[PDB]
């Protein structure tokens, strides 16, 4: 499998292959963005258990650093895919446009948890706001998974 | 050093045991072999890593090699 | 050239198994050199 | 990844088909003996054991 | 030794499993997006 009996390259198949490698990398980084949102949601649960804001503030800053790095690397790889003419670049842009709203919904979820623990939000309202936020989050995640299938 | 004073030997793998080991080891080797070939046929010049292929192949070799042995003993072609 | 010359030695002296035991080696080396040379020529042609 | 599952299912199907093809022809050996059947196969057997003993050039001139 | 009845059963079960798995393969094929893009 290592040896190759080839003479003339086909750079189009090389592009079809590099694009696939980079798309698997991007898919992994996106799965780590979801995993970072799961880390952050765990951090919100830990916050509710602890009522310690420093835990969740450090969670927020670690998110807005590592998720930001993932986004930057995504966009740089997307610049490679754009150079390869891939119709998938603008759809990774679309996924990042959705994930930015998922991010703002996560920030709203953290804000509503902070208000609940601070007593600025009442449980019967927190429940409905959570159900709406996580509902539209799940909708956005379903869109994300369909666009990832569109890659 | 004369007959009646000495000891005796037999294989600690007893007659009844081989039918189990052969099945277990061959099942494992078939698992890792399928994994090996699926990994090789799917992965590509940018996505393969030697050390994974080597570990999977070495494990599948170990298990298959000993499974076939116990299979041939179970058949009774005693080596 | 040696591959084509071997056919005279086969016609005159060798049997088939000896002929193939030489032609395997000589075709392998000729194929490796031909592939490399043809790749070079293909690049030069396509440049 | 979808390509892995398609490859796995192809491999599994084809290996089952091979094992079935080999195994379904053993009935005659299980019922009696690992021995050659019919009349005509015996000439192929004698000639095969000849070639296996005397070598090609003595089989061809045979 | 294994009898020809145990072989006949084994072969019947392999046959059934094979054709059921192929009838699964056709679903895993038709559901593929990439086969129809």
């Amino acid at each position: 499998v290592r040896l190759d009996f080839s003479i003339t390259k086909d750079p189009a198949a090389e592009a079809r292959m590099k694009v696939a490698c980079i798309t698997e990398q991007v898919l992994t980084l996106v799965n780590k963005r979801i995993g970072l949102y799961r880390h952050f949601d765990e951090t919100v649960n830990r916050y509710k258990q602890s009522r310690d804001i420093s835990t969740l503030n450090s969670g927020k800053k670690s998110l807005e650093t590592e998720h930001k790095a993932l986004t930057s690397e995504i966009a740089l790889l997307q610049s490679r895919l754009k150079t390869e003419g891939s119709d998938l670049c603008d759809r990774v842009s679309e996924m990042q446009k959705l994930d930015a709203q998922v991010k703002e919904l996560v920030l709203k979820s953290a804000v509503e948890a902070e208000r609940l623990v601070a007593g600025k939000l009442k449980k019967d309202t927190y429940i409905e706001n959570e159900k709406l936020i996580s509902g539209k989050r799940q909708e956005l995640v379903t869109k994300i998974d369909h666009i990832l299938d569109a890659l | 050093m004369e007959l009646e004073a000495m000891s005796r030997y037999t294989s600690p793998v007893n007659p009844a045991v081989f039918p189990h080991l052969t099945v277990v080891l061959l099942a494992i080797g078939m698992f890792f072999t399928a994994w090996f070939f699926v990994y090789e046929v799917t992965s590509t010049k940018y996505t393969r890593d030697i050390y994974k292929e080597l570990l999977i192949s070495l494990v599948a070799s170990l298990f298959m090699g000993f499974g076939v042995l116990f299979l041939l003993l179970w058949v009774g072609i005693y080596v | 050239a040696a591959m084509l010359g071997l056919m005279y030695v086969y016609w005159t002296q060798l049997n088939m198994f000896q002929t193939l035991k030489y032609l395997a080696i000589l075709g392998s080396v000729t194929f490796l050199a031909g592939n490399r040379m043809l790749a070079q020529q293909a690049v030069k042609r396509t440049a | 990844s979808y390509e892995k599952q398609d490859t796995l299912l192809k491999l599994l199907i084809l290996s089952m088909a091979a094992v079935l093809s080999f195994s379904t022809r053993l009935f005659a050996v299980l019922r009696f003996e690992s021995v050659i059947h019919e009349f005509d196969p015996y000439f192929n057997y004698r000639t095969t054991r000849f070639l296996a003993e005397e070598g090609f050039y003595k089989f061809h001139n045979w | 030794m294994i009898t020809d009845v145990q072989l006949a059963i084994f072969a019947n079960m392999l046959g059934v499993s094979l054709f059921l798995l192929v009838v699964l393969y056709h679903y895993v094929a038709v559901n593929n997006p990439k086969k129809q893009e």
